[PDB]
RNA sequence: UAACUGAAGAGUUUGAUCAUGGCUCAGAUUGAACGCUGGCGGCAGGCUUAACACAUGCAAGUCGAGCGGGGGAAGCGGACCUAGCGGCGGACGGGUGAGUAAUGCUUAGGAAUCUGCCUAUUAGUGGGGGACAACAUCUCGAAAGGGAUGCUAAUACCGCAUACGUCCUACGGGAGAAAGCAGGGCCUUGCGCUAAUAGAUGAGCCUAAGUCGGAUUAGCUAGUUGGUGGGGUAAAGGCCUACCAAGGCGACGAUCUGUAGCGGGUCUGAGAGGAUGAUCCGCCACACUGGGACUGAGACACGGCCCAGACUCCUACGGGAGGCAGCAGUGGGGAAUAUUGGACAAUGGGGGGAACCCUGAUCCAGCCAUGCCGCGUGUGUGAAGAAGGCCUUAUGGUUGUAAAGCACUUUAAGCGAGGAGGAGGCUACUUUAGUUAAUACCUAGAGAUAGUGGACGUUACUCGCAGAAUAAGCACCGGCUAACUCUGUGCCAGCAGCCGCGGUAAUACAGAGGGUGCGAGCGUUAAUCGGAUUUACUGGGCGUAAAGCGUGCGUAGGCGGCUUAUUAAGUCGGAUGUGAAAUCCCCGAGCUUAACUUGGGAAUUGCAUUCGAUACUGGUGAGCUAG
């Protein structure tokens, strides 16, 4: 009962934080098509463990400062 | 408080009540946490004059509601 | 509102009989100037009526027969065009349940344009209450009877041999004895006339 | 004020304003004595400066001057600071 | 069983034709306005413009069973009233849409929170102090309102004691409450007060994705993005602060600018869409303009406080008062929108032990064809086809069974009589549980006799009475488009939605006779969708009608050969929660019918969670050679 999203960490130049970009994939309303959108969320990392163009498992979680509301849960993939 | 009491919606001169369980800050005829029941006092014919949901009733007088004195007076003319 | 005219000048524009102005010596031969279109250019020389005046013409026709305007019966199209058998007899239906036309056929009243004198009037009572609108639906098992309070007015004694002589349909169990009627269900159309066209009827009011 | 209760309620207003400002100036100042015993450094003095404000925050917060999650957190926050100190 | 049923075209470019392409028309709808006309009832609706300024009345009180003082009637005691202290209410209910383009709203989910009254369960309520109003004397002022000085109760205030559980803890210990009153016989119930838990309810906070234009707006940020220590909050958090680091957002539109309350829904359409957000329900925001805090369980408070602005008002010039976007009402603006009404009888709300008091919420009534629905303004006969009018071949034709005359009827309006329902209850008088010394008191329940309680209200409805008596208009008649003639006028006067009529036979102007359509209404103007496949997703085009950039090359992007293994993101299926009520639709129940109200369903095919299926698209690995 906890959701969680997976995604391509694309900074992490501040302290025990990342920012990962979520992407999905989405049918348009009138032409029905599909679209690409993406949404950065800014996690909390703490020992600094993900690096820029890894992907990580991120989970919500109670506010850890002004824009953080994720904790980073593990790293699927280091590359 | 959460009461029990009766909504007024009809037509003019002949009435129609929900019996409906609510905050009593709210207005007679607005939000309200659940319906149980109706009374026509005037139910001619074939039509019914009171219906009242009788669990759910002691569900919420149980949970702390207190129920009108007009509503106290249907449910023991109800069950009879 | 009524119409309140001339009754067969109605009759010469249509060319049927419309069933106005009962008596026993109509055989529509009580106007003389009938199949004769009315007024001043009446019968002047053929007629263009070019498809949006037949089904007009019909339509008119109909509404003259019963005595309907056009709001009320606008109204009865629109519940008939919502009803799940066809458009086109229900209206026939809707229109052959009316009260006075019922009680008109019951042979109390001469014509329709009376018998809704005797309805509106308080002078019917179906099951067993002296209702007093005209246009009440009356449903499979209606007992119609007149009002015990006025049946001595010798309108009736008239229209009770008028009413004999003539059709006495498969409907109404009617009896000029107490005069009640006891209505069956309601006629299909194979009762009525098949001259009356409703197919152009449903194409006029979906223009 | 256009009723009689409602200026009323005014003049009360203003007798509860003056009562409790003073309740919480007197909490205030007892948090002062032990912080400005925390900053000499005496652990003795320190935790002398302790005792005497504990009752008074508490006695405060039961009236209903402050919230009692408001005297926890104090009573914590410089319980914490003292024990810090030996 | 039903809850689905769905789609029309016409006129106008030419001497004629086919295409293109605009313009116009026939439909539905409205919080409408105007013009001509106007009988009734039932249901609704009624400042859309100036969030413009507001005279007058009313819209929030209640408790003497918390507490002193008083007062007047009545027979020195009973009853009764209330200025002051104190409790609770005044944060609801009612109005309005200025601001707000995302700190809001909708959909689906979360933590780190508080919560008066109410329900449940636990431990209590011990003993003392010092004040201040009222009051009694002074006292400044025209008034409003203060000023001095003494005197006082309390469920007002503050110590002390004791705390099942509650708070902090370094697990050793430390800290912290409260108040009485009433009815019956110190003992009994009630009503309260303290501490705690957890339920109800109600509020605060967080996240993701949706929510109107503009690039003739491309860079924006410096508590700005992050971290550590401290402060702060009911509670997470740059919420605050000092340091350290430097970041964060932006072509998937940031920043800047314009407009705008949002949703359930409403109108239109075959749908897909398109317009819209009055009346009813939910949420947000605001209260003369801007800035604050106080009290409280809750407010940064419409009829509360402070101080700034404007603005109005009184004055004795000393000094003061105020906020209709609450209901009525006035002025003003406008094309345009109602009474300075009744009752708390019913449903709710506040206070009270109750009696009962308050309630412009509400329930009702007045005004208005504003809409929807229903009814009436008579019914039969009646050929001397009367007269009159209009046309005319002068004889006829039409108005026309139409009218008279004769025979009837009396719905609704009117005048008299009867008369439900909306009131369940309460007070007395008996009797049985109940806890208790107790059959007192006090909570409950059974019974027939009475008493009392409706604003609407001359109620609905019923039954009588007199007499056709009291009751028909508006638009149109060349085509489109149902329906034609005469006279007057002579490109004049005029008409007109489009084509177009009018210059001496005008079916097109004006009147008249006839006709057509609707009918207590009928026409015009305005606005939205349709027709319009005329922005085309469903569902169009680009040689010559409007439309291929002068030509390459290339960035973001879109799309991409064949075989295979795997993954399971798109895709598909099932299950679970959710999708408020009302509304739409379908059965069927009350209104004499109908509008209308209402029972049950169906629908809300969206969202999220979870379990599966792998053909196709994507990802990953491994191969191939037709590009
Ligand atoms: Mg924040
Ligand atoms: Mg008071
Ligand atoms: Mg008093
Ligand atoms: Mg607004
Ligand atoms: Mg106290
Ligand atoms: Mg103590
Ligand atoms: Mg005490
Ligand atoms: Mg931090
Ligand atoms: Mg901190
Ligand atoms: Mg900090
Ligand atoms: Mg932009
Ligand atoms: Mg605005
Ligand atoms: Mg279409
Ligand atoms: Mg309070
Ligand atoms: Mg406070
Ligand atoms: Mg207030
Ligand atoms: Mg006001
Ligand atoms: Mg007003
Ligand atoms: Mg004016
Ligand atoms: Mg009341
Ligand atoms: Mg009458
Ligand atoms: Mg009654
Ligand atoms: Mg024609
Ligand atoms: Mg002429
Ligand atoms: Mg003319
Ligand atoms: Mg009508
Ligand atoms: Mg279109
Ligand atoms: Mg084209
Ligand atoms: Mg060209
Ligand atoms: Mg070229
Ligand atoms: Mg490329
Ligand atoms: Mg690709
Ligand atoms: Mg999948
Ligand atoms: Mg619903
Ligand atoms: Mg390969």
């Amino acid at each position: 009962t906890v959701r969680t999203l997976t995604g391509k960490v694309v900074s992490d130049k501040m302290d025990k934080s990342i920012v990962v970009l979520i992407e999905r994939r989405v049918q348009h309303p009138l032409y029905g098509k599909s679209i690409r959108r993406s949404t950065k969320l800014h996690a909390h990392d703490e020992n600094n463990v993900a690096k820029i163009g890894d992907v990580v498992t991120i989970k919500e979680s109670r506010p850890i400062s002004k824009t953080k509301a994720w904790t980073l849960v593990e790293v699927v993939e280091a590359a | 408080m959460v009461v029990i009491r009766l909504a007024r919606g009809g037509a003019k001169k002949r009435p129609f009540y929900q019996i409906v369980v609510t905050d009593s800050r709210n207005a007679r005829d607005g939000r309200f946490i659940e319906r149980i029941g109706f009374f026509n006092p005037t139910a001619q014919g074939q039509a019914e004059k009171l219906r009242l949901d009788a669990d759910r009733f002691a569900h919420w007088v149980s949970q702390g509601a207190q129920p009108s004195e007009r509503v106290a007076s249907l449910a023991a003319q109800a069950k009879k | 509102a009524r119409y309140i005219g001339p009754k067969c000048k109605l009759s010469r524009r249509e060319g049927t009989d419309l069933q106005l102005k009962s008596g026993v010596k109509p055989f529509d031969v009580k106007t003389k100037k009938a199949n004769k279109a009315p007024g001043q250019h009446g019968q002047a020389r053929g007629g263009k009526q070019s498809e949006y005046s037949l089904q007009l013409r019909e339509k008119q026709k109909v509404r003259r027969i019963y005595g309907v305007l056009e709001r009320q019966f606008s109204n009865y199209y629109k519940e008939a065009a919502r009803v799940k058998g066809a458009t086109g007899e229900n209206l026939l239906k809707l229109l052959e349940s009316r009260l006075d036309n019922v009680v008109y056929r019951m042979g109390f009243g001469s014509t329709r344009a009376e018998a809704r004198q005797l309805v509106s009037h308080r002078s019917i009572t179906l099951n067993g209450r002296r209702v007093n609108i005209a246009s009440i639906q009356v449903k499979a098992g209606d007992v119609i009877a007149v009002h015990e309070g006025a049946k001595q007015q010798l309108r009736i004694k008239n229209a009770i041999e008028l009413a004999a002589q003539r059709g006495i349909p498969a409907w109404i169990e009617v009896d000029h004895s107490k005069l009640e009627g006891t209505f069956k269900a309601a006629p299909d159309r194979s009762d009525l006339p098949a001259e009356i066209n409703e197919s152009l009827i449903v194409e006029l009011y979906s223009k | 004020a256009n009723s009689a209760q409602a200026k009323k309620r005014a003049r009360q207003n203003v007798k509860a304003r003056k009562h409790n400002a003073s309740l919480r100036s007197m909490v205030r100042t007892y948090i002062k004595r032990t912080l400005s015993a925390i900053a000499g450094g005496d652990y003795a003095v320190a935790t002398e400066a302790y005792k005497k404000a504990v009752p008074v925050i508490d006695r405060m917060a039961d009236k209903g001057i402050i919230h009692k999650n408001k005297a926890a957190r104090h009573k914590s926050r410089l319980n914490a600071q003292v024990k810090a100190l030996a």
